[PDB]
């Protein structure tokens, strides 16, 4: 069960790396947007598309 | 056990929008309002921040406030903007004019009745109100003025209720306002009198933590508000989720506020790393503590090494070992005696929540009542005194009927705050 | 002074002016032009070794 | 004709239609961190402390 | 590399200032192409 | 809602209004027939489906008004709101204020009343005139005082064109300027300088135009006006209003004469040879050569700058430019205004007027900067006034129109009081 | 970063800059129109349109060469600004170029320089290419050096100056001009670089074997030297050095900073593939007075500090062996108080040849920037001409009628005499 | 038993990069940090130089230092450059200019704040830090200045912790700097007090070893760094792998440092043989010892025959017992009694490790505290005085805050060290 705990910790760590790498916040991408938000970007405006 | 939140002004509304984004994501709530979670724990304590509707929708217990209506289209244009009640949107024709006088006495007063009506609606529908939360910036007109007015009226009917205020203290280097010192000074005394506790978030510090630690090239206002949203989500984690050592806003206030006027804290979040440095970081407490107590992690631009920690609070979230989360704090207290006040032993309170934030295995939020909070109040106090000495920009405040004495009164109260921080820092056993 | 002649000796000064005190002062008829000036209408070898003064 | 037209401008015209004249370079010392050095946030001086405080 | 030859090929028939080339052309066969029908003293493309 | 009434007075006002409304129609996609409500501040939505400008073209000389009536935007312009007189003021302040002005302001106020009733959230009035002539100075003064006495504390923005320090198309021009300075100081919330020599210098140097003209000058003026109004027209991180930047710009009620500048202002050939970054454009703004008024700021002390950024500009680069300007010693900010900077963010780049000289640019910035250097042009103009009034030149023209001789002394002395006030605000405590 | 603003003063500076920037564009793969079909940050700046703009300020008091550049091939490369041309030349008069017509243009030049520097976040300094013989390059060069020194503080200043050679001289008053500009070159220049003309002419006549080489050829050689100097901070290499490193390794005293230059292997296409151009061979050619761009005989003085920029496939084996052979060579001698006296910098980039030029493709090269006490003799020739001219006031009315007084000449002569004296003192044994 | 490593300057950065190449090759680590070794003995003590992320990637515990970001870019782009932490590289805007004053007082002193931040992070993350590791060159600016500043400010924080430095001592025969004696003198007196033991490297001796022993036609900095890296890996063989007769860094200091000031060793490696003579050489430990005590095999350019060995240490690796590591030591002690010291019986300590470097079946690393080590200190001393008497190249140092008194003190301290070495060499029982 100690070996199991180490395996689970490693798997969760890899999941953390994957999520942080694909995260919108860290990658400056707006994956989720609304009908109004597509036209108007007051806070999320990063640069010209 | 459930709290009701209010966002004031442009900055407050935009911060609260993404705060509700984080809360809904963590509770498995759709941007529309329907529940789409995969765990019972998500729905177990969803009443803390949400109220169930007629059709099963989950509406945030949130009151949106702004004298400027031109910026409250963006709050509903955000991805989760259609989550709020239409009747919780309170607007005025003209903006606050970046005027604390307009936001507190003339324009805010005509708008505060409906806001208090909505807040009383939320409180009455609320079963056992744990507290009122507020998100605003002290450098604005309807954020500082109307927010202080709101908390002042809130104390009139809820004295013992926890008044959270995530005040955004504007910084001179990232400044974009000239009446900045005036609004900050006029709001600081109201914050002292009408807030059980008030954490200070500085835009300079947010920009720095996004620039160095995150290293991401373009942290905009949304990216700055992301960290504040994460801190708000982590400060109430134990109210919504089970934990080995849970807590709530009152319990943190009791363990962090030694004297009634000393309720200004420093916020920190962990872990925060860049995209490139992601492979290279170890995910454990022996790394979370480093980031949390690190100088650059604070969201306030005044380095905690100035003074000594009165109290510290560590809201850890995730799968931790309780002795490994407490002996780290024992080690830091053991080995950093110079930055912890001697006459208050065991300054650090650690609390454990079982469920971490969504997408994170383990994290921690930091609340520090360090005596370095006087640094921001000073560096804006010299600016305010320089502005006031030559009577600069006082007609814009005296045209609303507000008299020149209240500037001196606010200066006196703010100087008293700074002086009591300094005296308690220099206190000896 | 030394054997090497200075910039002021040549007739040029490598010194930044005090903008706070002198340069950034606006010019008005009363205050500058009246005491020690004219109207706002449109219009050396100093060697310490020799008799000139730096 | 100008002497510059004969030498310099002629060399430029030759370079226009002969791209192989450009020699390969190895600027490995210039990289992502050197570009990050140029980020304008450096001049903002975020969370910086002086003697004056 | 024949510098004079390539100069005759390109620089001699190059145009640096087309404004001047149109305004005062000599024995130049390049750059004389201007706006096609844009400039009529009548001010209108219609017949006089 | 968020309207803005544009009142153009005199010939100069008429041409600058022509250019401004051309630019506004180009920006909002309005054909010269009237065919999201970003247009609401400038174009009232007629009950017939078109868009009529919220403007009043007022001139005693019928020539320019008839030219507008018979131009290209006839179907755009209301047949009223287009007032024409029968004889001009003949470059006489007395004729424009006491004789012909009195008999036309009676209906000019009726037209402004109709415009105000059409408006619902009127932010204020933008007046466009040159004090060089009679209608611009005399009738402008009369109209300004009638607006002040009728609409109370509505915002007023006089984008005035004082006589340039060297060239001038009149001889009684200093007289008219000195006579109109009383109204421009008493019944104008913010007065902006738009002299002609500076705009000629930008057109000659930055635009490589050998023969600049009133066309180019008016195009640049319209560019500046659109840059300032686009904060309430369009979106942005930091949206500001007229009263917003009045509060953030005017420190004293008497201190409201403000300078303006625009960058990047370059031609098509120049545009693609430069890094038109935010830092570069801000530096070009703060350089003396980039101002629309012949008044070197480095010769004075900055008191309050309001930067208006349009395009892909980020608050990041705004703060970086602000930092590199504060760390720069060639321009000195006044000691009682530490911050001294207001920032507005806009997410629509300025649409270029075809057939002009500006180039398609991804980002632009306009600075409304109140500084103590404004005393230079005032000293210039009252030195001309003293030189001409030493032996009573052209004074019979003013006297025979019903204006007494003490007018000149009182106006000159008000201007001297303004001299002393601008010296005193900049003088170190 | 590691930007370096190239300021060209006068006709000589403008043509030298033309050669330098054609070589830089060729090295960085930039079309003469400014586009590419990022070490160029040190010399070129990007644009939203995707083209590159050089970090140069061409400045002339007269519009001939500037307008010829505007009408040349590189017109699209060069920015319309940063190409400042006055209305009338200084007319070979230091007084005219420094007091009458340079005053009305130095403000615009400084504004352009500030605009260029605002885009540079780590600007190492300014390389000013000029000839002090001419009126513009002397007067306006000195004025701009002053204003740069007072405007940027202690920023690095590499003044590539073309002194008038003792025998060949295209002007009669350029001794006066150089005597007057020695103050600027002596105070407001961090490192002064000698680039006289006869030495380059002789090097090209013998080592390159072309009958009629011209200003284009000498400017190509100067650009090759400048590119060799800057390649250390542009490209890779075993021993990377910057503009702030060789100044420290080259200048022993703040006022002793006049240095000679030399280059090898300068060979023709015929000579390229017949000799094993080893690093020892090229270093020997460099230390030989034949390989120099300035005719200060090594044996007549003593080297104080030699900086050697090697380029190409040079391994430190060969560099160290060449250094050892040079040290054991008794023909040349170093100053007693500087035992090492050697600064070495190796760059992986091989020398780049411009088509239509006179150099040949060589896989390795070396450039020397040498501070030696032998440089006093060019000043000795200069002031031996100056006092002969100045004995009974020859060509002095032209200068005194343009703003400068009679004391300027005498004070400049005293400065030159002190420049003789301190060089003799540092050459003197302990 | 943790060793936390640091590299200073481009020389130190390249040497450390090669060292991590060798260590990763020995421990079976790809450039991406993954482990593909043939035995678990690598992971048994992999912690000593690497840290494991929660994802399993092994990251070196190294801190990189250079005022030029080009060195960081080159190291990162190297074959094993992706191994290091992205935030473990620290860079400045402007280089040291090959100036000890710039690297130690003005520019290096500024960046040591972040250097110490990351260094303390790494040093604390160690469970039990055995020591610090440094690689630099004393002939440069960043390595000589910033390296000594780092060791000075690390001794104050970790007093009893062991301090490895590998300083590349420059020589005039391989001279490539003229501020060479200034920097060497200014760094030697710092290393005397701040380093518990320090062995020196000379490119002269490395080049000689490559030319005569390895017989490389074109030896390169890569080859020299590989030699230094192999021996610097062998110095910690007992730390990283089990052995018959274990040793540690503190043990090496105790058995090699008779007096606190005498800690400058001369070092070497074995076996070394040419490519064409590998198959002819009979690798016996007697041959290993013969090459180990061969004068030409020393990688510091000073013949031991002119001095006497205070102490020597032979770290043998591979399948081998104790008599080949002690009896030939007895043989060399007896037959070179003139080459050793009488009042120190058993001058040579031997350590045994069971894991030889891969590609070899047995090897040895030599560390000798010979009294001839002061010959370079002599020659650098009169080299320094040569320019110091004439005040040559001194204005660069004095313009960065340093004074002539510091130079005099440094020369006095170096001369005192030289005198101590000479007097202990010629001392009699
Ligand atoms: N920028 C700009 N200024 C103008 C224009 N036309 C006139 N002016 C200004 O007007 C001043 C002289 O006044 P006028 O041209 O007579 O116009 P006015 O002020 O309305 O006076 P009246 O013609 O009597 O009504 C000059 O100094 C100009 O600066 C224009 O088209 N553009
Ligand atoms: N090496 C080199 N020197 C040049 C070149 N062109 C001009 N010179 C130098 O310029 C000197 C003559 O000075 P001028 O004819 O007045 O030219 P200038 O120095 O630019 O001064 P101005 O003509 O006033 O601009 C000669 O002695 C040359 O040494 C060139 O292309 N290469
Ligand atoms: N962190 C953060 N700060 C903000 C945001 N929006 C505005 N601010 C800050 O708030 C200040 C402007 O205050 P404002 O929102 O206009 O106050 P209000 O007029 O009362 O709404 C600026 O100086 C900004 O630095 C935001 O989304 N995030
Ligand atoms: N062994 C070895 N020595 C080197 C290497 N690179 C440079 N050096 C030595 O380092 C010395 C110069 O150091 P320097 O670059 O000035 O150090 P810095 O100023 O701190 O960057 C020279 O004498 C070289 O012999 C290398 O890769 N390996
Ligand atoms: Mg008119
Ligand atoms: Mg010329
Ligand atoms: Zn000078
Ligand atoms: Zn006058
Ligand atoms: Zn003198």
């Amino acid at each position: 069960e100690a070996v199991r705990a180490k395996e689970v910790d490693t798997l969760l760590s890899l999941q953390e790396m994957a999520y942080q790498m694909d995260s919108d916040f860290l990658n400056e991408r707006e994956t989720v947007v609304s009908e109004l938000g597509a036209s108007v970007k007051a806070e999320r405006y990063k640069g010209m598309s | 056990r459930e709290i009701v939140s209010c966002q004031a002004g442009q900055c407050g509304n935009q911060i609260g929008s993404k705060f509700w984004e984080v809360i809904s994501d963590e509770h498995g709530v759709d941007p529309t309002g329907t529940y789409q979670g995969d765990s019972d724990l998500q729905l177990e304590r969803i009443n803390v921040y949400f109220d169930e509707s007629s059709g099963g929708r989950y509406v945030p217990r949130a009151v949106l406030m702004d004298l400027e209506p031109g910026t409250m289209d963006s709050v509903r244009a955000g991805p989760y903007g259609q989550l709020f009640r239409p009747d919780n949107f309170i607007f005025g024709q003209s903006g606050a004019g970046n005027n604390w006088a307009k936001g507190h006495y003339t324009e805010g007063a005509e708008l505060i009745d409906s806001v208090l009506d909505v807040c009383r609606k939320e409180a009455e529908s609320c079963d056992c109100l744990q507290g009122f939360q507020l998100s605003h910036s002290l450098g604005g007109g309807t954020g500082s003025g109307m927010g202080t007015l709101l908390i002042s009226k809130l104390r009139e009917e809820y004295p013992d209720r926890i008044m959270m205020t995530f005040s955004v203290i504007p910084s001179p280097r990232v400044s974009d306002t000239v009446v900045e010192p005036y609004n900050t000074t006029l709001s600081v005394h109201q914050l002292v009198e009408n807030s059980d506790e008030s954490m200070c978030i500085d835009n300079e510090a947010l920009y720095d933590i996004c620039f160095r630690t995150l290293k991401l090239t373009t942290p905009t206002f949304g990216d700055l508000n992301h960290l504040v949203a994460a801190v708000m989500s982590g400060v109430t984690c134990c109210l919504r989720f089970p934990g080995q050592l849970n807590s709530d806003l009152r319990k943190l206030a009791v363990n962090l506020v030694p004297f009634p006027r000393l309720h200004f804290f420093m916020m920190g979040f962990a872990p925060l790393t860049s995209r490139g440095s992601q492979q290279y970081r170890g995910l454990s407490v022996a790394e979370l503590t480093q980031q949390m107590f690190d100088a650059k992690n604070m969201m306030q631009a005044a380095d905690p090494r100035h003074g000594r920690y009165l109290t510290a609070s560590a809201l850890f979230r995730g799968r931790m070992s309780t002795k490994e989360v407490d002996e780290q704090m024992l080690n830091v207290q053991n080995k950093n005696s110079s930055y912890f006040i001697e006459w208050i032993p065991n300054n650090i309170k650690s609390s454990i929540c079982d469920i971490p934030p969504k997408g994170l295995k383990m994290s921690v939020t930091f609340i520090g009542n360090n005596t370095c909070i006087q640094e921001m109040f000073r560096r804006v106090g010299e600016q305010f005194t320089g502005m006031f000495r030559r009577k600069a920009f006082l007609h814009w405040y005296t045209g609303e009927g507000m008299d020149e004495m209240e500037f001196t009164e606010a200066e006196s109260n703010m100087n008293d705050l700074v002086s009591e921080y300094q005296q308690y820092q220099d206190a000896t056993v | 002074h030394g054997s090497y002649h200075q910039c002021e000796c040549y007739g040029h000064d490598t010194q930044l002016p005090n903008y706070r005190r002198d340069i950034s002062k606006p010019r008005t008829l009363q205050g500058y032009y009246a005491p020690n000036g004219g109207c706002p209408c449109p219009p050396g070898l100093y060697c310490s070794v020799r008799g000139a003064d730096t | 004709l100008t002497t510059k037209n004969v030498s310099i401008d002629a060399s430029g015209v030759y370079l226009f239609d002969n791209l192989e004249a450009y020699p390969l370079t190895s600027s490995q010392c210039v990289g992502k961190m050197t570009k990050w050095c140029d980020n304008p946030m450096h001049k903002t001086n975020l969370r910086i402390h002086y003697m004056e405080d | 590399f024949d510098g004079e030859a390539t100069a005759l090929e390109h620089i001699s028939f190059d145009v640096s200032q087309p404004e001047r080339r149109l305004w005062q052309p000599g024995h130049a066969t390049t750059g004389l192409e201007g706006t096609g029908g844009g400039s009529t003293y009548n001010g209108v493309k219609d017949p006089w | 809602m968020r309207e803005a009434i544009c009142i153009h007075i005199g010939q100069a006002g008429c041409q600058v209004g022509n250019a401004c409304w051309e630019l506004f129609c180009l920006e909002h996609g309005i054909q010269p027939d009237g065919s999201d409500d970003a247009f609401n501040t400038f174009f009232s939505e007629t009950g017939a489906g078109k868009h009529v400008p919220r403007c009043l073209f007022l001139d005693l000389e019928p020539t320019v008004v008839d030219e507008v009536r018979t131009g290209t935007y006839r179907q755009l312009f209301n047949p009223e709101q287009l007032v024409s007189g029968k004889e001009d003021a003949a470059n006489n302040y007395a004729r424009g204020h006491y004789t012909i002005g009195k008999e036309i302001v009676d209906l000019a106020l009726d037209r402004i009343r109709k415009l105000a009733d059409n408006c619902t959230g009127l932010q204020g009035f933008m007046v466009f005139h040159a004090v060089g002539g009679g209608t611009g100075s005399g009738l402008g003064a009369l109209l300004l005082e009638r607006l002040s006495v009728d609409y109370g504390k509505k915002s007023k923005l006089g984008y005035t064109v004082y006589p340039s320090p060297q060239v001038s198309t009149a001889v009684v021009e200093p007289y008219n300027c000195v006579l109109s300075t009383h109204s421009l100081l008493e019944h104008t919330d913010v007065a902006t300088m738009l002299d002609n020599e500076a705009i000629y210098d930008l057109t000659r140097r930055s635009l490589d135009i050998e023969r600049p003209s009133y066309t180019n000058v008016n195009r640049l003026i319209g560019q500046v006006v659109s840059s300032l109004t686009a904060s309430l027209r369009f979106d942005g991180a930091l949206n500001v209003d007229l009263t917003e930047f009045q509060t953030n710009l005017v420190p004293y009620p008497r201190i409201h004469f403000v300078l303006t500048s625009y960058a990047p202002v370059v031609s098509a050939e120049k545009a693609y040879h430069e890094q038109l970054s935010v830092a570069d454009i801000t530096n070009s703004v703060f350089e003396p050569a980039g101002m629309l008024t012949k008044c070197d700021p480095r010769h004075g002390k900055y008191m309050s700058c309001c930067l208006m950024y349009r395009g892909d500009v980020v608050p990041k680069d705004v703060n970086a430019a602000i930092a590199t300007i504060k760390t720069k010693r060639t321009i000195q900010f006044v000691d009682w205004c530490p911050t001294g900077f207001k920032c507005g963010i806009n997410y629509q780049p300025p649409t270029v007027v075809p057939g002009g000289d500006l180039a398609k640019v991804q980002r632009a910035v306009c600075m409304i900067a109140n500084s103590t250097a404004i005393a230079e042009v005032f000293a210039r103009i009252d030195h001309k006034f003293d030189l001409m009034y030493s032996k009573r030149a052209f004074v019979h023209w003013y006297v025979g129109e019903g204006m007494e001789e003490g007018e000149f002394s009182e106006a000159r002395e008000d201007l001297a009081a303004l001299e002393k006030d601008y010296e005193e605000v900049g003088a170190e405590s």
